[PDB]
């Protein structure tokens, strides 16, 4: 479920309506992904 | 050029500007009496900046649930820089993580 997540960011990575990796976990309605994405994994989240 | 003091609280944090030579005591009394948090049970002052990038994971985990764990257990206010780039970034990562 994170590898599926991993492939989409490489796909969106700079044209296709920036999928942002965390906006996606909201749309899947899966909370445990959204925490570990934001708590860990080179935490460099900007404003937008 | 040590004229006066000209700031107050804001942002709900409680900041102020002062000079070097001012006071040992009238700072800490203005921590404890006015807008009093508590008297601490210790203080861990943290010093030592990175070169700019992220620290190591286990130093991050040393601050994540090794240090701030010891903060919430014992009062224990941490005295750091405050900038979002020094060690105060990485300590600020740990506080925002642990709460």
């Amino acid at each position: 479920e994170t590898i599926v997540l991993k492939a989409l960011v490489k796909a969106c990575g700079e044209a296709s309506a920036y999928l942002d990796e965390l906006r996606l976990a909201v749309a899947w309605n899966r909370v445990d992904i959204a925490q570990s994405e934001l708590f860990r994994g080179d935490i460099q989240w900007r404003s937008f | 050029y040590g004229e006066l003091d000209f700031t107050g609280a804001g942002r709900h944090s409680n900041f102020l500007r002062l000079s070097d030579r001012t006071d040992p005591a009238a700072v800490y009394s203005l921590v404890t009496r006015t807008w009093g948090f508590r008297a601490p049970n210790l203080v861990v002052s943290v010093l030592g900046g990175s070169g700019g990038p992220v620290l190591q994971t286990w130093l991050q985990d040393l601050l994540r649930r090794g240090l701030v764990r010891a903060a919430q257990s014992t009062g224990a206010w941490i005295v750091t820089g405050g900038l979002h780039t020094g060690i105060g970034r990485h300590v600020g990562v740990a506080v925002r993580d642990h709460q």
